[PDB]
């Protein structure tokens, strides 16, 4: 069998010298049986003389040089099935939810190629959500990558949970929360919250599958957690048809992990230190997220900008890949608005007069223009007084503060936590609500009574009952 | 392929030579002839000193090989093709480097270990035999892996001895014992 | 006498050796002996030279193993037997390190005595999983009102202390240990925080003062001081937090709690830079290894508040990072900032303004929050945060003519700033933290002049003790503030403001 | 006390040069032979015991 | 002493064994050290500079570094498909792409493979990728 003895351990770059004519191919997966169970090395070079240069996916401590290695022959094949759902699964495809051996029937190689032109999005359609704010002010796309901005404090995690529920209703989808550079504390919190909010119901169904990749996990395994998550997603899209939504945590820490492995590989750091292969690797990752004939993966990513130095290649390249960005604000949530979305920061290219229709585009522009004018108005309103400004001007401001309240809707997932039943509102009823609100028909109704509601119709009732 | 790796370092030459000449089964002949032509080459003072020296060109080196193949013929023509290769590779100083390595590979194939009894004095023939016996008695010298045990006298070591073989040494020298004793009586 | 010592020393070279696998130095340069031999050799294995020095072998090269020396090159010389100790780096773990200043190996450098140890456990041990962890409910109290309330800290938690050296960087850390003396007295060993101070790159003269200070405040008896001094070699410095953590795991495992304060991981980084550069492994950004991030992540994620699965115990950590301008931009700060949950940002401006040690608590943050805060202390200090928040903004108009609202904020805020001043090595009980913040919140401090805040404090506390140390004892024991108790407290404070 | 402690250290250093003198005595005598012989037979005893 | 791409044991063994290097290293190569989308091949002595080589991998590559008895190709193709010791055969032509008139209405990738799939290639000729731009005298005043 293909066997070789470890012939160097300079860093975590472990060179294995194999007996001749047992030729490997680049991107193979080697497994070294170890007292650490196994050490999984991934062949990333051939150094000739039937020697390799590999990266590690497991720790390299206590290695006695000359250890025999066995070559699987190709990229690690990571379990897939609906058995993976609700299971935190490690890079080596083993429980870190600790709910024991997954019964995932088939496993599939992690390194994989992006679909052909045909099986890439030729026309893009808007994947629906129950959140009206999302479907208006940053409509989610089919195949699209809409990269969330605005960290937890806006209820980011709860927002993400809401999305999982919405996706399930929306298509029939599933999700996979893949976490890169996880803080093991935060991972604990997420697992506990996710269990509680029933996106992972042990007895019940678990839509989201969890893959967490701690920072402590070696840089090679940090880079490969993302690809593993993606493989599950593509199994969902291609082999279960289902559209999925794949969260990624910091793609900055994705970058950092890739950058480190490049330097380890000896490859010269490119500008700002970031890897020379940054573009292509991201390119693969964000072109395996697209609309095939079957499903479509879509990816919501977290971008840990390096001190808002967007100019830097790692953010710039990230923004180059991201179709839309949803920019939740903590200011907004502090105005009591949950959704915490700040639409004067959230920007999408999926707001076009074709993508969502001309009427929607015009309506959106009006709602935005109302808010923009309202914001500027609030600047001088504080000194001048609203009542001292034009009847038209205070009409706008009054309508706006009511609109602002109308944006807020309880979240279905956290319905238990708030004690307030959430709202799942379809796109058509979203359009209807804002048109009427633009004509301010039922926007002659107090702000508090236009607060924390879904569709326009629902809040006609609430308006009356509040007054009564 | 070679039964043992010396991890190259011009042992890559030795390895290549080893397997090629092993299948030609002419490694003993090669080694002996290589030693023999080397002894009289080294004892040609010009190009037994200047052979080491890299003064020689490519073209001048090739002409050196022609002189060398006048010095002996045959006894593995793969080492004769090696001479050409080495002149072309312009290394002829790490020629004896390769010779030493080839000897190790050759005698490894034969299955023979070389040990040493570095000592500060030339020991008894009783001592020589007893150590040689002791090493075979221990599994350290396994069977089919022969022993050449060479006691050497080194002045640097002051008294006692260190037996070495199998990359395991037992050093019962006075110098080392003295080192620890001195240290603790200065600490 | 000299003879008793001789017998000991000879006893210490009695019992002949019997060597096994050796390597021999080919050439030794720059703390990188390059050894021929050591065919079998665990990674991070300890090897002991015939110069007696110990090393680890970061490069295992194919035919030579490039040992890294933990000491001076003079000792080493060409052709030197390098015996293979055959044990990966391990350090004693056990209660014997309590009240002991030890070197990395574990040898008492204070020489107070050999370590009672139940194991020697390896230096780098993988982080405890998702499910081994549990939410942090227990607060840790530093006896500094601002830290305990404004920046609420728990046990298990890892939180940064980024600030400039010698502003009593060490002093801020030491204060916690002293308030933890109170808790230590408290029988439960989740309250007995067996603190570990990891002094990295710190001269022995300074560390001598530290050791003496701990002893003075009688806290050096549940303390452990891991010492890797300025001159102590870069392998020792590199592995010093790792080995130290393993000690911490023993406490955590036993269900006990402890606090490990790494000061400063910046010098741990520097030591790794020395190692990496000498091992020719490329130095990362700012000539500081790129997988220094990887090291920090491994070390800092062993700090955890366990679940009852692995017994609810913990290993609080407080890494200290030294900045020279507050340059968080710098690669080593950026990495650590990401890994830690919460930050304490200590600032120079405050120092000059008489807050010594000096903390800018506007720029301090917690990302573990008030779940690790006493319920009582939380209740009477929400208000404080908001008043101070306004105070920051309204400090930007302070320097004349001002609306009454702005001026009011300034009155409460200036008094509060004076109240939040603190001097080194003064811990303060929770039953006295709770009253002081209440007064400020009720604006009762406003009346008593700024200069008279100092006088107010001691007097107020004694007055509270005289009037009702029953109330104080209720705050401590109930741990909660009953409305009747705050009613009485409000009356008491008013009375105290009167006299 | 200070000079007493200093004297105790000085004694160790005085005896240190005496240790060196005693080392020279080992290396000259046919203790040099007899004890090397002892090392030889000791090495035999250990190595046969392997 | 020094490192040479002929220190390789398989290279040395062929030489020591006095095995011939005609037309297997004059027009065929055998891959040596490969990784990082560049491959180092031994032989291909009749390789032209910037020729297109077809590997047995299937991968095609453009010679960049023509080195004494070695070539450092760039792989127009995944490293997955490439293994060490593959046989590299000269395509024999400088890198050219099909050029013609009937490419209108069809996407092609750089090689010329229609990656919309549509349009089975209709191209009159192929023309070398690097072409030195027309002279001063070739240019004339713009007006359209």
């Amino acid at each position: 069998p293909i066997t070789g003895k470890v012939t160097a351990v300079i860093g975590a770059i472990v060179d294995v010298h194999f007996e001749q004519s047992e030729l490997p191919a680049i991107l193979n997966a080697l497994e070294i049986k170890t007292p650490q169970g196994k050490l999984v090395l991934e062949v990333a070079q051939h150094l000739g003389e039937n020697t390799v240069r590999t990266i590690a996916m497991d720790g390299t401590e206590g290695l006695v040089r000359g250890e025999k290695v066995l070559d699987t022959g190709g990229p690690i094949s990571v379990p897939v099935g609906r058995e993976t759902l609700g299971r935190i699964i490690n890079v080596i495809g083993e429980p870190i939810d600790e709910r024991g051996p997954i019964k995932s029937k088939l496993r599939k190689p992690i390194h994989a190629d992006p679909p052909s032109f045909a099986e890439q999005s030729t026309s893009a359609e808007i994947l629906e959500t129950g959140i009206k704010v999302v479907d208006l002010l940053a409509p989610y796309a089919r195949g699209g990558k809409i990269g969330l901005f605005g960290g937890a404090g806006v209820g980011k995690t709860v927002f993400i949970q809401e999305l999982i529920n919405n996706i399930a209703k929306a298509h029939g989808g599933f999700s996979v929360f893949t976490g890169v550079g996880e803080r093991t504390r935060e991972g604990n919190d997420l697992y506990r919250e996710m269990k509680e909010t029933g996106v992972i119901n042990l007895e019940g169904e678990s839509k989201v599958a969890l893959v967490f990749g701690q920072m402590n996990e070696p840089p090679g395994a940090r880079a490969r957690v993302a690809l593993t998550g993606l493989t599950i997603a593509e199994y969902f899209r291609d082999e279960e048809g289902q559209d999925v939504l794949l969260f990624i945590d910091n793609i900055f820490r994705f970058t950092q992990a890739g950058s480190e492995v490049s330097a380890l590989l000896g490859r010269i750091p490119s500008a700002v230190g970031y890897q020379p292969t940054l573009a292509t690797d991201m390119g693969l990752l964000q072109e395996r997220i697209t609309t095939t004939k079957k499903g479509s993966v879509t990816s919501v990513q977290a971008v840990y900008v390096p001190a808002d130095d967007l100019t830097d290649p790692a953010p710039a390249t990230t923004f180059a890949h991201l179709d839309a960005t949803t920019v939740l604000s903590r200011g907004i949530s502090e105005l009591g608005i949950y959704p915490a979305v700040d639409p004067l920061d959230s920007k999408s290219r999926l707001l076009d007069a074709a993508v969502v229709g001309q009427e929607h585009y015009d309506v959106a522009s009006k709602v935005q223009e109302t808010l923009q004018t309202y914001k500027s108005l609030q600047d001088i309103i504080a000194i001048l007084g609203m009542d001292e400004l034009s009847e038209q001007d205070k009409l706008t401001v009054e309508r706006a503060r009511k609109i602002q309240r109308f944006l807020s809707q309880p979240f279905a997932v956290a319905e238990v936590f708030t004690g307030i039943p959430g709202k799942l509102v379809r796109l058509k009823d979203t359009v209807a609500s804002f048109k009427a609100v633009l004509e301010g028909k039922y926007d002659n109704i107090p702000e508090h009574a236009f607060y924390m509601v879904g569709g326009i119709e629902d809040v006609v009732a609430k308006a009356e009952k509040l007054a009564a | 392929p070679p039964p043992v790796r010396l991890f190259g370092v011009e042992g890559t030459y030795a390895t290549a030579l080893y397997q090629a000449a092993a299948k030609n089964s002419s490694i003993d002949a090669a080694f002996q002839s290589l030693q023999k032509v080397e002894s009289t080459v080294k004892k040609n003072p010009k190009l037994g000193h200047l052979l080491l020296n890299p003064a020689l060109s490519l073209k001048d080196r090739n002409s050196v090989i022609d002189a060398i193949v006048e010095t002996h013929k045959n006894l593995d023509g793969y080492v004769v093709n090696l001479l050409k290769v080495l002149s072309e590779n312009n290394r002829l100083g790490c020629f004896e480097k390769i010779a030493s390595d080839f000897g190790v590979l050759n005698d490894a194939h034969n299955g023979l270990l070389k040990g040493t009894v570095t000592s500060a004095e030339p020991l008894d023939p009783k001592s020589f035999k007893r150590i040689e016996k002791a090493l075979s008695a221990s599994k350290l010298v396994g069977q089919g892996k022969s022993l050449k045990l060479e006691n050497v006298v080194k002045p640097e070591i002051k008294g006692g001895l260190i037996v070495e073989l199998g990359d395991k040494t037992v050093d019962l020298s006075i110098s080392t014992k003295i080192q620890k004793l001195n240290k603790v009586l200065e600490d | 006498e000299v003879s008793s010592i001789l017998e000991e020393r000879i006893k210490g070279v009695s019992d002949e050796a019997n060597l096994n696998e050796t390597g021999r130095v080919l050439a030794v340069g720059d703390g990188i002996a390059r050894v021929f031999g050591l065919n079998n050799i665990q990674a991070e294995e300890l090897v002991e030279f015939s110069s007696g020095v110990k090393g680890m072998a970061l490069n295992l090269e194919p035919g030579q193993v490039g040992i890294v020396l933990f000491g001076s090159d003079r000792l080493v010389k060409e052709g030197e037997l390098v015996k293979r100790t055959g044990n990966i780096v391990d350090v004693p773990v056990g209660p014997g390190l309590l009240g002991r200043v030890v070197d990395a190996l574990g040898n008492p450098i204070d020489g107070k005595g050999p370590i009672d140890a139940a194991g020697r456990s390896r230096a780098q041990v993988k982080a405890p999983g998702i499910l081994p962890r549990r939410s942090v409910h227990e607060p840790v109290q530093t006896g500094l009102k601002a830290v305990d309330a404004l920046v609420p800290i728990g046990r298990g938690q890892r939180e940064l202390i980024i600030g400039d050296r010698q502003t009593g960087k060490t002093a801020v850390a030491l204060d916690t240990i002293l308030n933890q003396k109170r808790w230590n007295n408290g029988s439960d060993e989740s309250k007995k925080l067996y603190c570990v101070y990891v002094a990295v790159g710190q001269k022995r003269s300074t560390v001598a003062q530290l050791v003496q200070t701990l002893e003075q405040h009688d806290a050096m008896k549940y303390s452990i001081i891991v010492a890797a001094t300025a001159s102590e070699a870069a392998p020792l410095q590199y592995l010093a937090p790792f080995t130290a953590a393993s000690i911490g795991e023993w406490f955590r495992d036993n269900g006990k709690h402890a606090l490990i304060v790494y000061d400063d991981l910046s010098k741990q980084a520097v030591a790794y830079r020395q190692l990496s550069l000498l091992l020719r492994r490329p130095p990362g950004r700012e000539a500081y290894p790129g997988d220094v991030f990887y090291l920090h992540s491994r070390l800092l994620e062993r700090a955890a508040k366990l679940s009852e699965k692995e017994g609810s115990g913990s290993l609080t950590a407080l890494p200290v990072i030294e900045t020279q301008g507050g340059d968080v931009s710098a690669y080593i700060p950026t990495n650590v900032i990401s890994i830690t949950d919460g930050q304490i940002f200590l600032e120079a401006e405050l120092f000059y303004k008489g807050i010594r040690p000096a903390i800018n608590v506007g720029l301090s943050v917690s990302r573990v929050g008030s779940a690790a805060q006493v319920k009582a202390l939380k209740q009477v200090a929400g208000s404080l945060k908001l008043f101070l928040a306004q105070y920051r903004e309204v400090a930007a108009f302070a320097q004349s003519d001002l609306d009454a609202s702005t001026k009011q904020t300034l009155v409460r805020g200036e008094r509060l700033t004076q109240l939040l001043k603190q001097n080194q090595y003064s811990p303060l009980a929770t039953e006295e933290q709770v009253p002081l913040i209440y007064a400020g919140v009720n604006g009762h401090l406003d009346g008593i002049e700024l200069s008279r805040i100092g006088e107010f404090e001691s007097s107020f506390l004694s007055y509270l003790k005289s009037n009702h140390n029953e109330l104080l004892t209720e705050i401590r024991e109930k741990g909660e503030l009953s409305k009747e108790l705050l009613a009485s407290l409000k009356s008491a404070t008013e009375s105290f403001v009167a006299t | 006390v200070r000079y007493e402690a200093s004297l105790r250290q000085l004694e160790q250093r005085q005896l240190a040069k005496s240790v060196i003198s005693r080392v020279q005595s080992e290396l000259g005598n046919p203790k040099f032979q007899e004890k090397v012989l002892q090392q030889s037979i000791s090495e035999i005893e250990q190595l046969l015991s392997k | 002493t020094k490192a040479q791409p002929t220190e390789v044991s398989s290279i040395l063994e062929e030489r020591i064994k006095g095995v011939s290097d005609e037309a297997n290293l004059n027009e065929t190569g055998r891959v040596l050290a490969v990784g990082d989308g560049i491959a180092r091949v031994f032989g291909l002595n009749n390789i032209q500079a910037e020729e297109l080589v077809e590997f047995s991998s299937g991968v095609k590559g453009m010679a960049l570094n023509l080195e004494p008895g070695q070539v450092g190709i760039v792989l127009f193709g995944s490293d997955r498909l490439v293994k060490e010791g593959e046989l590299v055969k000269r395509t024999g032509n400088i890198v050219d792409v099909p050029v013609g008139p009937g490419l209108l209405g069809r996407v092609v990738d750089a090689l010329g493979n229609p990656i919309d799939g549509k349009g089975p290639i209709d191209a009159a000729g192929r023309s070398r990728a690097q072409v030195k731009a027309p002279g001063i005298l070739p240019r004339r005043s713009v007006h359209e």
